């Protein structure tokens, strides 16, 4: 957060699980998307 | 090819993986007060070249000299003031020296002495991979006018609305607002006593 | 060896 | 005293294309029978980097076909000799009368772009038709996308 | 060992001093090749393989 | 977590394309053994 | 599975080195049988 | 000596466009359509009179009518919004049109279960028996995860005198795609709610219920 | 090499950044201070025997 810029985004397995179970901990360390306001994870290695 | 990534057009990149130049009017840069800049999508091949100025340097050197059959005396002064080709006064070097050298012979004995003072003031345009001038400068699309970014009364050039937010900053901001100065003072000399016997 | 560097935005 | 970037032997005929597929039925040309709209496809050199063959790849957006076609680089024409194996799903394709026409087509934005046109047949097309795949080279502007 | 760093990036290009070699040897990431010279690339992306 | 789309620091961790020469834990290897493990050895020599 | 899946959530943003190792010991969360591309194409095959 | 790369840019001043009123509207055959309103601004000057509208609402012919509102820049740049107007069939039925809200007890069923509520859907009749439904899934993909309207399960259904509902057609654009089976469907002509459970892509199903 | 001026060793210390990757800069070395206009003769001894 100081040495580099923000590089990490939420990954798909963690987001789909916290969403399925209704867990409110989904708000701790993860931030809703700045575009639609929901939680989205990225499939590992699938940026490109 | 101009501003973009993945071969697609973008309004904000620090690079030139966009489409092949059209001449069409496209957008670019950030949005300020519900307004954005609009320019023909063409190449500006001189943009980095035009960013530089001409360095200027002026020097003044004097010396005073004389001798006898038993003695000699030299005294000199030099002055140098460089403001190099990168814009503003960040490329700076001021050199000042003063010297005084003498020798006197009285019989078999010879005593001589040299004493020198040196001043310098360096200012440097810092390099590196972060928010530095050149790293910020190379990360420009081939279509973007660099010298059009120096006017800070143009909101679109202010750091918050600079055309690209990717690890770089307006080069004229970095040169006008960062600091890396060095000032040095230095004295050196010698004393020599020669005696033949 | 030591030092490390970032990548870029894009 | 200017560096030439270079390229593969068939660079000017490789590319991304926004094509549509018409079909000749009863001798008259039918505009997109299958109603697939504008479809993306790619052409690109082979690993051998010859100037006499290139890949034709529909990306799976029409018939799911991809084959090597013979290339006349000077004439900017491509075709096959007869039916050639498909690499995507064990079929056969026949490419006839293909050509790449520099700066001939027009993007949706009203700008010149390269046109591409070729006739295609499939040995598993129970109707035995001959299709005309035609389009232009993708610019990279979202406005020229479908 | 017969090697020692003079300067070099972490996981990047690095300049060494190695025993039977000149001062300032460079090591850097090259792509994989098959026993016959050809460049190995990734089946899915096309990009070279380290 | 995964690699943010607009930056590029950790592409090779997410895509599993690092190698031994990527030194992806040399910093930590040095801290644990030439920092901590040595200090510990010294502690056990100095106090009873 | 429930103890392990909650152990995994629990170690997010706390101790990731352990999370990795407990995934390896207990092999839970399970590795999905679908590819990243199959999950991106039709989400319904994925077990969150 | 002389410099060759002055900025050629022109600063373009965009248009702001605000919709006043509902996005989706359901009217009965013969009932006039009154423009809910809109506001368009450009550089602070009011350009509401410049908005163009593409489409028309035939109140005397049941169906779906889309109106597109747009205002344009001086450089031709546009901002736009859509308003969709639906028309009923006039014929009586215990099913009344049209904007329904997913009620209290709607949940997954396979493989997990998760509670959702508060989402709006659209139901109107195009034929005295047949009704158009904008999302059989009560917005589990459309407006739950925000996947968009393409991920809403459109279709038709024909109200029975048992007040069960028999599905005519269903389709999800962007995945294939249609439902597997339809079960547990009936209407309480005094709630006034309609229940259904629908089974999706092989191992999914929901248990939703709607009310105005 | 050892700079020797008359003939006393001259300081030839260099002042440059210790992190060239993020804040690279170079401020001079000790020989850069001598004024060339003062030099009569320079003789470079190359061998170390
Ligand atoms: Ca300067
Ligand atoms: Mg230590």
């Amino acid at each position: 957060a100081v040495g580099l810029t923000g590089n990490h985004c939420a990954a798909y397995p963690l987001v789909s699980y916290l969403s399925s179970t209704g867990d409110p901990r989904i708000a701790y360390g993860i931030s809703k998307t700045d575009a639609d306001g929901k939680y989205v994870g990225q499939l590992p290695g699938g940026k490109t | 090819f101009g501003m973009g990534w993945n071969g697609n057009h973008t309004e904000l990149e620090n690079g030139s993986w966009g489409p092949r130049f059209d001449g069409s009017m496209q957008l670019w840069g950030n949005v300020y007060n519900n307004s954005q800049k609009l320019k023909p999508y063409v190449a500006m091949p001189d943009n980095i070249k035009d960013f530089f100025d001409a360095g200027f340097r002026y020097s003044n050197s004097l010396s005073f000299n004389g001798a006898t059959d038993k003695s000699d005396y030299y005294v000199s002064f030099s002055q140098i003031s460089d403001d190099g080709m990168i814009p503003t006064d960040a490329d700076s070097y001021d050199k000042y020296t003063f010297s005084a050298r003498g020798s006197h012979k009285a019989g078999a004995l010879t005593f001589s002495s040299s004493l020198n003072y040196a001043y310098q003031k360096n200012n440097f345009a810092t390099t590196g991979q972060g928010l530095s001038m050149l790293n910020s400068l190379y990360q420009t699309p081939r279509d973007i006018s660099i010298i059009g970014l120096e006017d800070q009364n143009d909101p679109f050039n202010t750091p918050g609305y600079y055309y690209t937010p990717y690890g770089v900053m307006n080069p004229y901001y970095i040169l006008n607002n960062y600091l890396n100065e060095y000032e040095s003072e230095r004295f050196y000399g010698k004393f020599q006593l020669d005696y033949e016997f | 060896g030591g030092g490390g560097g970032g990548g870029g935005g894009g | 005293n200017d560096t030439e970037p270079g390229g593969t032997a068939v660079e000017k005929m490789a590319g991304d294309w926004w094509v549509t597929v018409n079909a000749f039925i009863d001798g008259k040309e039918v505009e997109d029978p299958f109603g697939a709209g504008h479809l993306q496809m790619s052409t690109y050199n082979t690993a051998s980097n010859s100037e006499t063959e290139m890949w034709l790849d529909d990306l799976g957006n029409f018939w799911e076909y991809k084959l090597k076609v013979n290339v006349n680089y000077a004439a900017r024409t491509f075709s096959t000799t007869g039916f050639v194996d498909n690499v995507t799903y064990e079929s056969k394709v026949k490419i006839t009368d293909g050509k790449v026409l520099e700066k001939a087509a027009t993007t949706p934005s009203g700008m010149p772009a390269d046109s591409i046109v070729y006739m295609v047949q499939f040995d598993d097309d129970e109707d035995g038709l001959t299709y005309k795949v035609s389009g232009f080279r993708r610019t990279g502007f979202p406005a020229d996308d479908f | 060992g017969g090697i020692t760093t003079i300067y070099g990036l972490n996981g990047g290009t690095s300049m060494y001093a190695i025993t039977g070699m000149p001062v300032g040897v460079f090591k850097a990431q090259v792509a994989e090749r098959d026993p016959q010279g050809r460049i190995v690339v990734n089946s899915s992306t096309g990009l070279p393989v380290e | 977590y995964e690699q943010k789309p607009e930056s590029n620091q950790y592409n090779t961790l997410c895509e599993y394309t690092f190698t031994e020469s990527s030194q992806q834990m040399d910093y930590s290897y040095r801290i644990l053994f030439a920092g901590a493990l040595e200090d510990a050895k010294q502690v056990l020599e100095k106090t009873t | 599975n429930l103890i392990y899946m909650q152990k995994w959530v629990s170690l997010f943003y706390m101790d990731h080195m352990e999370a990795w190792s407990e995934i390896r010991r207990t092999d839970c969360p399970k590795l999905s049988s679908y590819s990243a591309a199959q999950i991106q194409a039709s989400e319904s095959v994925y077990t969150p | 000596c002389d410099k060759s790369t002055d900025d050629t840019s022109k600063v373009t001043y965009f248009v702001t466009l605000e919709r006043e009123g509902d996005e989706k509207i359901v009217l009965e055959k013969g009932q006039p359509f009154v423009e809910p309103g809109y506001y368009a601004e450009m550089n602070g000057e009011d350009i509401t009179e410049s908005v163009q509208i593409k489409g028309s609402v035939d109140v005397n012919t049941p169906g779906i009518y889309n109106l597109v509102y747009a205002a344009y820049n001086e450089d031709g740049f546009a901002k736009t919004f859509t308003r969709t107007v639906y028309v009923a069939d006039n014929t009586a039925s215990p099913l009344k049109s049209g904007i329904y809200t997913v009620a209290e007890g709607s949940k997954r069923t396979a493989p997990s279960v998760v509670a959702f509520s508060g989402y709006e859907i659209v139901i109107f009749q195009m034929e005295p028996g047949i009704f158009y439904i904008s999302d059989f899934l009560g917005g589990w993909y459309d407006q739950r995860a925000g996947y968009g309207p393409d991920y809403a399960m459109v279709g038709k259904f024909e109200l029975n005198d048992d007040n069960t509902i028999t599905p005519l057609e269903s389709y999800v654009a962007g995945w294939g795609d249609s439902m597997d089976q339809m079960t547990n469907t009936l209407l309480d002509p005094a709630t006034g709610t309609l229940k259904w459970t629908v089974a999706y892509a092989g191992q999914l199903s929901f248990d939703i219920i709607v009310k105005q | 090499p050892l700079y020797v001026v008359d003939g006393v060793p001259l300081n030839n210390s260099t002042v440059y950044s210790t992190d060239g990757l993020n804040s690279g800069y170079d401020f001079g070395n000790g020989a850069n201070a001598i004024n060339p206009d003062d030099v009569a003769n320079m003789t470079i001894l190359k061998g170390a025997a």
